Protein backbone atom coordinates (compact mmCIF):
# COMPACT_ATOMS: atom_id res chain seq x y z
CA UNK A 1 0.00 0.00 0.00
CA UNK A 2 2.92 2.44 0.78
CA UNK A 3 4.78 3.84 -2.29
CA UNK A 4 8.45 3.02 -2.64
CA UNK A 5 10.96 4.57 -5.06
CA UNK A 6 10.96 3.88 -8.77
CA UNK A 7 13.95 1.77 -9.89
CA UNK A 8 15.51 4.80 -11.65
CA UNK A 9 15.71 7.87 -9.33
CA UNK A 10 16.54 10.55 -11.97
CA UNK A 11 16.90 10.90 -15.74
CA UNK A 12 20.69 11.36 -15.96
CA UNK A 13 24.10 11.17 -14.25
CA UNK B 1 25.12 -18.48 -19.25
CA UNK B 2 26.47 -14.97 -20.24
CA UNK B 3 30.25 -15.52 -19.74
CA UNK B 4 30.84 -15.76 -23.54
CA UNK B 5 29.03 -12.49 -24.40
CA UNK B 6 30.86 -9.16 -24.56
CA UNK B 7 30.08 -6.71 -21.73
CA UNK B 8 28.91 -4.06 -24.23
CA UNK B 9 26.66 -6.61 -25.98
CA UNK B 10 25.05 -7.58 -22.63
CA UNK B 11 24.36 -3.89 -21.90
CA UNK B 12 22.89 -3.35 -25.39
CA UNK B 13 20.69 -6.48 -25.02
CA UNK B 14 19.57 -5.31 -21.57
CA UNK B 15 18.32 -2.07 -23.20
CA UNK B 16 16.56 -4.05 -25.97
CA UNK B 17 14.98 -6.42 -23.39
CA UNK B 18 13.71 -3.32 -21.47
CA UNK B 19 12.07 -1.98 -24.67
CA UNK B 20 10.48 -5.44 -25.25
CA UNK B 21 9.31 -5.61 -21.54
CA UNK B 22 11.39 -8.82 -21.21
CA UNK B 23 12.53 -8.13 -17.65
CA UNK B 24 13.74 -11.64 -16.82
CA UNK B 25 16.01 -11.47 -19.95
CA UNK B 26 17.04 -7.90 -18.89
CA UNK B 27 18.05 -9.10 -15.42
CA UNK B 28 20.06 -12.06 -16.82
CA UNK B 29 21.92 -9.67 -19.20
CA UNK B 30 22.68 -7.26 -16.36
CA UNK B 31 23.81 -10.07 -14.04
CA UNK B 32 26.19 -11.14 -16.81
CA UNK B 33 27.43 -7.53 -17.12
CA UNK B 34 28.09 -7.29 -13.36
CA UNK B 35 29.92 -10.64 -13.45
CA UNK B 36 32.47 -9.19 -15.90
CA UNK B 37 33.92 -7.67 -12.70
CA UNK B 38 34.08 -4.01 -13.77
CA UNK B 39 32.29 -1.25 -11.88
CA UNK B 40 28.92 -0.08 -13.30
CA UNK B 41 28.25 3.39 -14.71
CA UNK B 42 25.20 5.38 -13.63
CA UNK B 43 23.18 4.20 -16.65
CA UNK B 44 24.24 0.56 -15.99
CA UNK B 45 23.24 0.78 -12.28
CA UNK B 46 19.82 2.04 -13.48
CA UNK B 47 19.50 -0.90 -15.88
CA UNK B 48 20.38 -3.40 -13.12
CA UNK B 49 17.83 -1.84 -10.73
CA UNK B 50 15.04 -1.62 -13.37
CA UNK B 51 15.55 -5.25 -14.40
CA UNK B 52 15.51 -6.80 -10.92
CA UNK B 53 12.81 -4.47 -9.57
CA UNK B 54 10.45 -5.57 -12.35
CA UNK B 55 11.24 -9.28 -11.85
CA UNK B 56 10.79 -9.17 -8.03
CA UNK B 57 7.74 -6.85 -8.53
CA UNK B 58 5.89 -9.61 -10.44
CA UNK B 59 6.89 -12.14 -7.76
CA UNK B 60 5.82 -9.79 -4.89
CA UNK B 61 2.41 -9.23 -6.55
CA UNK B 62 1.90 -13.00 -7.13
CA UNK B 63 2.95 -13.83 -3.55
CA UNK B 64 0.44 -11.27 -2.15
CA UNK B 65 -2.41 -12.83 -4.23
CA UNK B 66 -1.47 -16.38 -3.10
CA UNK B 67 -0.93 -15.42 0.58
CA UNK B 68 -4.40 -13.75 0.60
CA UNK B 69 -6.02 -16.92 -0.84
CA UNK B 70 -4.08 -19.09 1.70
CA UNK B 71 -5.18 -16.86 4.65
CA UNK B 72 -8.85 -17.07 3.40
CA UNK B 73 -8.49 -20.93 3.43
CA UNK B 74 -5.68 -29.56 0.52
CA UNK B 75 -1.98 -28.60 0.47
CA UNK B 76 -1.96 -26.95 -3.02
CA UNK B 77 -2.38 -23.23 -2.09
CA UNK B 78 0.42 -23.45 0.56
CA UNK B 79 2.68 -25.51 -1.81
CA UNK B 80 2.23 -23.00 -4.65
CA UNK B 81 2.61 -19.98 -2.30
CA UNK B 82 5.86 -21.68 -1.09
CA UNK B 83 7.05 -22.22 -4.71
CA UNK B 84 6.57 -18.51 -5.56
CA UNK B 85 8.13 -17.49 -2.23
CA UNK B 86 11.22 -19.66 -2.86
CA UNK B 87 11.65 -18.16 -6.38
CA UNK B 88 11.28 -14.62 -4.90
CA UNK B 89 13.88 -15.42 -2.20
CA UNK B 90 16.20 -16.74 -4.93
CA UNK B 91 15.95 -13.46 -6.92
CA UNK B 92 16.64 -11.46 -3.74
CA UNK B 93 19.61 -13.74 -2.88
CA UNK B 94 20.96 -13.28 -6.41
CA UNK B 95 20.82 -9.46 -6.14
CA UNK B 96 22.32 -9.49 -2.66
CA UNK B 97 25.08 -11.78 -3.94
CA UNK B 98 25.94 -9.35 -6.76
CA UNK B 99 26.07 -6.49 -4.25
CA UNK B 100 28.35 -8.55 -1.94
CA UNK B 101 30.51 -9.92 -4.81
CA UNK B 102 31.70 -7.24 -5.37
CA UNK B 103 29.70 -4.12 -6.23
CA UNK B 104 29.56 -2.55 -2.76
CA UNK B 105 33.20 -3.08 -1.77
CA UNK B 106 34.39 -1.44 -5.01
CA UNK B 107 31.93 1.53 -4.75
CA UNK B 108 33.74 4.54 -3.31
CA UNK B 109 31.80 7.44 -4.74
CA UNK B 110 28.73 8.41 -2.72
CA UNK B 111 26.32 8.08 -5.69
CA UNK B 112 27.36 4.46 -6.33
CA UNK B 113 27.80 3.38 -2.70
CA UNK B 114 24.47 4.89 -1.51
CA UNK B 115 22.61 3.41 -4.51
CA UNK B 116 23.99 -0.09 -3.79
CA UNK B 117 23.41 0.08 -0.03
CA UNK B 118 19.83 1.29 -0.71
CA UNK B 119 19.43 -1.75 -3.04
CA UNK B 120 20.79 -4.00 -0.25
CA UNK B 121 18.19 -2.56 2.12
CA UNK B 122 15.44 -2.95 -0.47
CA UNK B 123 16.14 -6.65 -1.25
CA UNK B 124 16.42 -7.53 2.47
CA UNK B 125 13.08 -5.64 2.84
CA UNK B 126 11.50 -7.84 0.10
CA UNK B 127 12.88 -10.90 1.96
CA UNK B 128 11.34 -9.50 5.20
CA UNK B 129 7.90 -9.18 3.51
CA UNK B 130 7.70 -13.02 3.22
CA UNK B 131 9.73 -13.98 6.32
CA UNK B 132 8.31 -15.33 9.58
CA UNK B 133 9.44 -15.44 13.26
CA UNK B 134 13.18 -15.29 14.18
CA UNK B 135 14.28 -15.47 10.48
CA UNK B 136 12.26 -12.25 10.04
CA UNK B 137 14.09 -10.55 13.01
CA UNK B 138 17.58 -11.11 11.48
CA UNK B 139 16.43 -10.13 7.93
CA UNK B 140 14.80 -6.95 9.36
CA UNK B 141 18.04 -6.01 11.09
CA UNK B 142 20.01 -6.62 7.86
CA UNK B 143 17.68 -4.27 5.95
CA UNK B 144 17.85 -1.67 8.73
CA UNK B 145 21.68 -1.82 8.86
CA UNK B 146 22.07 -1.31 5.10
CA UNK B 147 19.57 1.58 5.02
CA UNK B 148 21.24 3.24 8.03
CA UNK B 149 24.74 3.02 6.50
CA UNK B 150 23.34 4.50 3.26
CA UNK B 151 21.55 7.28 5.20
CA UNK B 152 24.68 8.24 7.10
CA UNK B 153 26.72 8.55 3.84
CA UNK B 154 23.87 10.38 2.01
CA UNK B 155 23.52 13.04 4.73
CA UNK B 156 27.35 13.69 4.72
CA UNK B 157 27.91 13.59 0.95
CA UNK B 158 24.70 14.64 -0.90
CA UNK B 159 22.42 17.67 -0.87
CA UNK B 160 18.94 17.15 0.51
CA UNK B 161 17.38 17.27 -3.02
CA UNK B 162 19.69 14.59 -4.42
CA UNK B 163 17.34 11.97 -5.97
CA UNK B 164 19.34 9.01 -4.60
CA UNK B 165 19.25 10.53 -1.07
CA UNK B 166 15.48 11.13 -1.51
CA UNK B 167 14.74 7.65 -2.84
CA UNK B 168 16.76 6.10 0.01
CA UNK B 169 14.89 8.11 2.64
CA UNK B 170 11.55 7.26 0.92
CA UNK B 171 12.35 3.49 1.03
CA UNK B 172 13.74 3.63 4.62
CA UNK B 173 10.43 5.30 5.64
CA UNK B 174 8.52 2.43 3.88
CA UNK B 175 10.69 -0.06 5.85
CA UNK B 176 9.77 1.70 9.12
CA UNK B 177 6.02 1.78 8.36
CA UNK B 178 5.49 -1.60 6.66
CA UNK B 179 8.26 -3.90 8.09
CA UNK B 180 9.54 -2.53 11.44
CA UNK B 181 6.11 -1.58 12.98
CA UNK B 182 7.47 1.98 13.49
CA UNK B 183 4.87 4.23 11.83
CA UNK B 184 5.96 7.29 13.86
CA UNK B 185 9.60 6.92 12.68
CA UNK B 186 8.28 6.50 9.09
CA UNK B 187 6.20 9.71 9.32
CA UNK B 188 9.00 11.71 10.97
CA UNK B 189 11.57 10.63 8.34
CA UNK B 190 9.20 11.37 5.45
CA UNK B 191 8.33 14.85 6.87
CA UNK B 192 11.93 15.87 7.62
CA UNK B 193 13.14 14.57 4.23
CA UNK B 194 10.37 16.43 2.38
CA UNK B 195 10.91 19.74 4.25
CA UNK B 196 14.73 19.72 3.87
CA UNK B 197 14.37 19.00 0.13
CA UNK B 198 11.75 21.80 -0.24
CA UNK B 199 14.28 24.30 1.18
CA UNK B 200 17.01 23.29 -1.29
CA UNK B 201 14.83 23.25 -4.53
CA UNK B 202 15.89 26.92 -5.21
CA UNK B 203 19.43 25.62 -6.10
CA UNK B 204 18.18 23.38 -8.96
CA UNK B 205 17.77 23.68 -12.71
CA UNK B 206 14.36 23.02 -14.28
CA UNK B 207 15.33 19.39 -15.11
CA UNK B 208 16.92 18.67 -11.65
CA UNK B 209 13.83 20.23 -10.00
CA UNK B 210 11.61 17.77 -11.87
CA UNK B 211 13.80 14.78 -10.75
CA UNK B 212 13.67 15.86 -7.07
CA UNK B 213 9.96 16.88 -6.94
CA UNK B 214 8.87 13.54 -8.45
CA UNK B 215 10.38 11.66 -5.44
CA UNK B 216 9.12 14.34 -3.00
CA UNK B 217 5.57 13.71 -4.26
CA UNK B 218 5.91 10.02 -3.22
CA UNK B 219 6.90 11.14 0.28
CA UNK B 220 3.77 13.35 0.37
CA UNK B 221 1.54 10.55 -1.01
CA UNK B 222 2.77 8.27 1.81
CA UNK B 223 2.25 10.96 4.47
CA UNK B 224 -1.37 11.31 3.14
CA UNK B 225 -1.86 7.49 3.45
CA UNK B 226 -0.22 7.29 6.93
CA UNK B 227 -1.86 10.37 8.59
CA UNK C 1 8.68 -31.79 -14.16
CA UNK C 2 4.93 -32.38 -13.31
CA UNK C 3 4.77 -36.22 -13.60
CA UNK C 4 4.71 -36.64 -9.78
CA UNK C 5 1.83 -34.20 -9.18
CA UNK C 6 -1.80 -35.34 -9.12
CA UNK C 7 -3.92 -34.26 -12.11
CA UNK C 8 -6.41 -32.48 -9.82
CA UNK C 9 -3.55 -30.66 -8.04
CA UNK C 10 -2.14 -29.46 -11.40
CA UNK C 11 -5.59 -28.11 -12.35
CA UNK C 12 -6.00 -26.37 -8.97
CA UNK C 13 -2.48 -24.84 -9.27
CA UNK C 14 -3.26 -23.70 -12.82
CA UNK C 15 -6.27 -21.78 -11.43
CA UNK C 16 -4.11 -20.27 -8.63
CA UNK C 17 -1.37 -19.32 -11.15
CA UNK C 18 -4.08 -17.59 -13.29
CA UNK C 19 -5.22 -15.55 -10.25
CA UNK C 20 -1.54 -14.62 -9.55
CA UNK C 21 -0.98 -13.71 -13.29
CA UNK C 22 1.77 -16.38 -13.36
CA UNK C 23 1.04 -17.55 -16.89
CA UNK C 24 4.28 -19.46 -17.47
CA UNK C 25 3.53 -21.48 -14.26
CA UNK C 26 -0.11 -21.87 -15.46
CA UNK C 27 1.03 -23.28 -18.82
CA UNK C 28 3.48 -25.73 -17.17
CA UNK C 29 0.67 -26.97 -14.84
CA UNK C 30 -1.71 -27.41 -17.77
CA UNK C 31 0.93 -29.18 -19.88
CA UNK C 32 1.39 -31.56 -16.96
CA UNK C 33 -2.40 -32.08 -16.78
CA UNK C 34 -2.59 -32.88 -20.51
CA UNK C 35 0.33 -35.31 -20.16
CA UNK C 36 -1.69 -37.40 -17.68
CA UNK C 37 -3.31 -38.70 -20.90
CA UNK C 38 -6.99 -38.11 -20.02
CA UNK C 39 -9.26 -35.93 -22.14
CA UNK C 40 -9.82 -32.33 -20.93
CA UNK C 41 -13.16 -30.93 -19.75
CA UNK C 42 -14.46 -27.62 -21.07
CA UNK C 43 -13.06 -25.70 -18.09
CA UNK C 44 -9.66 -27.47 -18.50
CA UNK C 45 -9.52 -26.65 -22.26
CA UNK C 46 -10.15 -22.99 -21.28
CA UNK C 47 -7.31 -23.11 -18.74
CA UNK C 48 -4.90 -24.60 -21.31
CA UNK C 49 -5.83 -21.93 -23.90
CA UNK C 50 -5.63 -19.01 -21.40
CA UNK C 51 -2.22 -20.15 -20.16
CA UNK C 52 -0.53 -20.59 -23.54
CA UNK C 53 -2.24 -17.57 -25.14
CA UNK C 54 -0.83 -15.32 -22.41
CA UNK C 55 2.68 -16.83 -22.67
CA UNK C 56 2.82 -16.58 -26.51
CA UNK C 57 1.12 -13.12 -26.27
CA UNK C 58 4.10 -11.72 -24.30
CA UNK C 59 6.50 -13.33 -26.79
CA UNK C 60 4.54 -11.99 -29.83
CA UNK C 61 4.57 -8.45 -28.36
CA UNK C 62 8.34 -8.63 -27.59
CA UNK C 63 9.11 -10.02 -31.08
CA UNK C 64 7.15 -7.15 -32.72
CA UNK C 65 9.13 -4.54 -30.69
CA UNK C 66 12.48 -6.20 -31.59
CA UNK C 67 11.61 -6.74 -35.29
CA UNK C 68 10.63 -3.03 -35.55
CA UNK C 69 13.99 -1.97 -34.01
CA UNK C 70 15.85 -4.42 -36.34
CA UNK C 71 14.02 -3.08 -39.46
CA UNK C 72 14.87 0.55 -38.36
CA UNK C 73 18.59 -0.54 -38.16
CA UNK C 74 26.37 -4.78 -34.67
CA UNK C 75 24.72 -8.22 -34.50
CA UNK C 76 22.94 -7.74 -31.11
CA UNK C 77 19.41 -6.67 -32.26
CA UNK C 78 19.22 -9.60 -34.77
CA UNK C 79 20.69 -12.07 -32.19
CA UNK C 80 18.18 -11.00 -29.51
CA UNK C 81 15.25 -10.93 -32.01
CA UNK C 82 16.35 -14.50 -32.97
CA UNK C 83 16.49 -15.57 -29.27
CA UNK C 84 12.90 -14.36 -28.65
CA UNK C 85 11.76 -15.86 -31.96
CA UNK C 86 13.26 -19.27 -31.07
CA UNK C 87 11.54 -19.22 -27.62
CA UNK C 88 8.22 -18.26 -29.31
CA UNK C 89 8.62 -21.11 -31.85
CA UNK C 90 9.34 -23.49 -28.95
CA UNK C 91 6.08 -22.50 -27.15
CA UNK C 92 4.14 -22.97 -30.40
CA UNK C 93 5.84 -26.37 -31.00
CA UNK C 94 4.97 -27.41 -27.44
CA UNK C 95 1.26 -26.57 -27.92
CA UNK C 96 1.15 -28.23 -31.33
CA UNK C 97 2.81 -31.30 -29.80
CA UNK C 98 0.14 -31.52 -27.09
CA UNK C 99 -2.58 -31.25 -29.74
CA UNK C 100 -0.90 -34.00 -31.83
CA UNK C 101 -0.10 -36.23 -28.79
CA UNK C 102 -2.98 -36.85 -28.33
CA UNK C 103 -5.69 -34.25 -27.73
CA UNK C 104 -7.05 -33.99 -31.29
CA UNK C 105 -7.18 -37.73 -32.08
CA UNK C 106 -9.17 -38.40 -28.88
CA UNK C 107 -11.59 -35.44 -29.42
CA UNK C 108 -14.83 -36.72 -30.94
CA UNK C 109 -17.37 -34.19 -29.76
CA UNK C 110 -17.63 -31.10 -31.96
CA UNK C 111 -16.97 -28.64 -29.09
CA UNK C 112 -13.66 -30.31 -28.20
CA UNK C 113 -12.52 -31.15 -31.74
CA UNK C 114 -13.30 -27.66 -33.16
CA UNK C 115 -11.63 -25.96 -30.18
CA UNK C 116 -8.43 -28.01 -30.64
CA UNK C 117 -8.32 -27.62 -34.43
CA UNK C 118 -8.84 -23.84 -33.97
CA UNK C 119 -5.89 -23.90 -31.51
CA UNK C 120 -3.82 -25.81 -34.10
CA UNK C 121 -4.63 -23.12 -36.67
CA UNK C 122 -3.83 -20.36 -34.18
CA UNK C 123 -0.37 -21.71 -33.17
CA UNK C 124 0.60 -22.35 -36.82
CA UNK C 125 -0.59 -18.74 -37.44
CA UNK C 126 1.75 -17.46 -34.66
CA UNK C 127 4.57 -19.50 -36.28
CA UNK C 128 3.64 -17.89 -39.67
CA UNK C 129 3.91 -14.37 -38.15
CA UNK C 130 7.70 -14.89 -37.66
CA UNK C 131 8.39 -17.24 -40.61
CA UNK C 132 10.14 -16.27 -43.85
CA UNK C 133 10.19 -17.61 -47.47
CA UNK C 134 9.36 -21.29 -48.22
CA UNK C 135 9.15 -22.21 -44.47
CA UNK C 136 6.37 -19.59 -44.30
CA UNK C 137 4.48 -21.22 -47.27
CA UNK C 138 4.30 -24.66 -45.56
CA UNK C 139 3.39 -23.15 -42.13
CA UNK C 140 0.66 -21.03 -43.79
CA UNK C 141 -0.81 -24.12 -45.43
CA UNK C 142 -0.73 -25.99 -42.09
CA UNK C 143 -2.68 -23.16 -40.41
CA UNK C 144 -5.14 -22.98 -43.32
CA UNK C 145 -5.73 -26.77 -43.27
CA UNK C 146 -6.46 -26.85 -39.53
CA UNK C 147 -8.82 -23.85 -39.72
CA UNK C 148 -10.64 -25.33 -42.74
CA UNK C 149 -11.16 -28.72 -41.04
CA UNK C 150 -12.49 -26.88 -37.95
CA UNK C 151 -14.78 -24.70 -40.12
CA UNK C 152 -16.24 -27.70 -41.93
CA UNK C 153 -17.08 -29.46 -38.60
CA UNK C 154 -18.41 -26.22 -37.00
CA UNK C 155 -20.82 -25.52 -39.87
CA UNK C 156 -22.20 -29.14 -39.74
CA UNK C 157 -22.38 -29.51 -35.94
CA UNK C 158 -22.87 -26.06 -34.30
CA UNK C 159 -25.41 -23.26 -34.59
CA UNK C 160 -24.16 -20.02 -36.10
CA UNK C 161 -24.14 -18.27 -32.65
CA UNK C 162 -22.02 -20.97 -31.00
CA UNK C 163 -19.06 -19.08 -29.42
CA UNK C 164 -16.49 -21.68 -30.54
CA UNK C 165 -17.80 -21.49 -34.15
CA UNK C 166 -17.68 -17.66 -33.91
CA UNK C 167 -14.19 -17.53 -32.43
CA UNK C 168 -12.93 -19.96 -35.10
CA UNK C 169 -14.42 -17.88 -37.91
CA UNK C 170 -13.02 -14.68 -36.29
CA UNK C 171 -9.47 -16.19 -36.17
CA UNK C 172 -9.72 -17.72 -39.70
CA UNK C 173 -10.67 -14.21 -40.95
CA UNK C 174 -7.57 -12.79 -39.12
CA UNK C 175 -5.46 -15.49 -40.86
CA UNK C 176 -6.86 -14.45 -44.26
CA UNK C 177 -6.25 -10.71 -43.67
CA UNK C 178 -2.91 -10.74 -41.81
CA UNK C 179 -1.13 -13.96 -42.99
CA UNK C 180 -2.56 -15.14 -46.35
CA UNK C 181 -2.76 -11.69 -48.09
CA UNK C 182 -6.49 -12.37 -48.73
CA UNK C 183 -8.27 -9.31 -47.31
CA UNK C 184 -11.39 -9.89 -49.46
CA UNK C 185 -11.79 -13.47 -48.10
CA UNK C 186 -11.28 -12.06 -44.56
CA UNK C 187 -14.02 -9.43 -45.05
CA UNK C 188 -16.44 -11.88 -46.68
CA UNK C 189 -16.00 -14.46 -43.89
CA UNK C 190 -16.40 -11.84 -41.15
CA UNK C 191 -19.57 -10.40 -42.79
CA UNK C 192 -21.23 -13.78 -43.43
CA UNK C 193 -20.35 -15.03 -39.93
CA UNK C 194 -21.72 -11.85 -38.31
CA UNK C 195 -24.98 -11.85 -40.33
CA UNK C 196 -25.72 -15.58 -39.78
CA UNK C 197 -25.11 -15.16 -36.02
CA UNK C 198 -27.37 -12.04 -35.93
CA UNK C 199 -30.24 -14.13 -37.37
CA UNK C 200 -29.89 -16.86 -34.72
CA UNK C 201 -29.57 -14.55 -31.59
CA UNK C 202 -33.40 -14.85 -31.06
CA UNK C 203 -32.85 -18.52 -29.94
CA UNK C 204 -30.55 -17.56 -27.03
CA UNK C 205 -30.93 -16.90 -23.32
CA UNK C 206 -29.70 -13.60 -21.88
CA UNK C 207 -26.36 -15.20 -20.81
CA UNK C 208 -25.81 -17.08 -24.14
CA UNK C 209 -26.67 -13.85 -26.02
CA UNK C 210 -23.91 -12.04 -24.12
CA UNK C 211 -21.36 -14.81 -24.97
CA UNK C 212 -22.22 -14.68 -28.70
CA UNK C 213 -22.50 -10.86 -29.05
CA UNK C 214 -19.08 -10.34 -27.42
CA UNK C 215 -17.40 -12.35 -30.25
CA UNK C 216 -19.67 -10.73 -32.89
CA UNK C 217 -18.42 -7.30 -31.75
CA UNK C 218 -14.83 -8.40 -32.57
CA UNK C 219 -15.95 -9.35 -36.08
CA UNK C 220 -17.51 -5.86 -36.43
CA UNK C 221 -14.41 -4.14 -35.00
CA UNK C 222 -12.27 -5.93 -37.64
CA UNK C 223 -14.70 -5.05 -40.46
CA UNK C 224 -14.39 -1.36 -39.32
CA UNK C 225 -10.54 -1.62 -39.44
CA UNK C 226 -10.52 -3.47 -42.82
CA UNK C 227 -13.14 -1.36 -44.73
CA UNK D 1 -3.72 -4.69 -35.50
CA UNK D 2 -6.64 -7.13 -36.28
CA UNK D 3 -8.51 -8.51 -33.22
CA UNK D 4 -8.43 -12.25 -32.66
CA UNK D 5 -10.54 -14.29 -30.21
CA UNK D 6 -10.03 -14.21 -26.47
CA UNK D 7 -8.59 -17.49 -25.11
CA UNK D 8 -11.94 -18.34 -23.45
CA UNK D 9 -14.88 -18.08 -25.93
CA UNK D 10 -17.79 -18.23 -23.39
CA UNK D 11 -18.37 -18.32 -19.64
CA UNK D 12 -19.57 -21.94 -19.27
CA UNK D 13 -19.96 -25.40 -20.81
N1 LIG E 1 17.16 2.43 -19.31
C1 LIG E 1 16.73 3.07 -18.27
N2 LIG E 1 15.54 2.66 -17.73
C2 LIG E 1 17.44 4.20 -17.73
C3 LIG E 1 18.64 4.74 -18.14
C4 LIG E 1 19.02 5.92 -17.45
C5 LIG E 1 20.21 6.72 -17.76
C6 LIG E 1 21.03 7.25 -16.76
C7 LIG E 1 22.15 8.00 -17.09
C8 LIG E 1 22.51 8.17 -18.41
C9 LIG E 1 21.73 7.63 -19.40
C10 LIG E 1 20.57 6.94 -19.08
C11 LIG E 1 18.09 6.22 -16.51
N3 LIG E 1 18.18 7.32 -15.61
S1 LIG E 1 16.79 5.10 -16.41
N1 LIG F 1 -10.28 -19.99 -15.60
C1 LIG F 1 -10.78 -19.51 -16.69
N2 LIG F 1 -10.12 -18.45 -17.27
C2 LIG F 1 -12.00 -20.02 -17.26
C3 LIG F 1 -12.78 -21.06 -16.83
C4 LIG F 1 -13.97 -21.25 -17.56
C5 LIG F 1 -15.00 -22.25 -17.25
C6 LIG F 1 -15.64 -23.01 -18.24
C7 LIG F 1 -16.60 -23.94 -17.90
C8 LIG F 1 -16.90 -24.19 -16.58
C9 LIG F 1 -16.26 -23.47 -15.59
C10 LIG F 1 -15.35 -22.48 -15.92
C11 LIG F 1 -14.05 -20.33 -18.57
N3 LIG F 1 -15.10 -20.26 -19.51
S1 LIG F 1 -12.69 -19.28 -18.66
CL1 LIG G 1 3.59 -25.92 -6.63
CL1 LIG H 1 24.96 -3.99 5.27
CL1 LIG I 1 20.69 -12.79 -27.32
CL1 LIG J 1 -4.39 -30.20 -39.42
MG1 LIG K 1 35.28 -8.35 -23.85
MG1 LIG L 1 13.20 11.31 -10.40
MG1 LIG M 1 -3.42 -39.56 -9.67
MG1 LIG N 1 -17.82 -14.91 -25.16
Amino acid sequence: RSHSSPASLQLGT
Amino acid sequence: AMGSMERASLIQKAKLAEQAERYEDMAAFMKGAVEKGEELSCEERNLLSVAYKNVVGGQRAAWRVLSSIEQKSGPEVREYREKVETELQGVCDTVLGLLDSHLIKEAGDAESRVFYLKMKGDYYRYLAEVATGDDKKRIIDSARSAYQEAMDISKKEMPPTNPIRLGLALNFSVFHYEIANSPEEAISLAKTTFDEAMADLHTLSEDSYKDSTLIMQLLRDNLTLWT
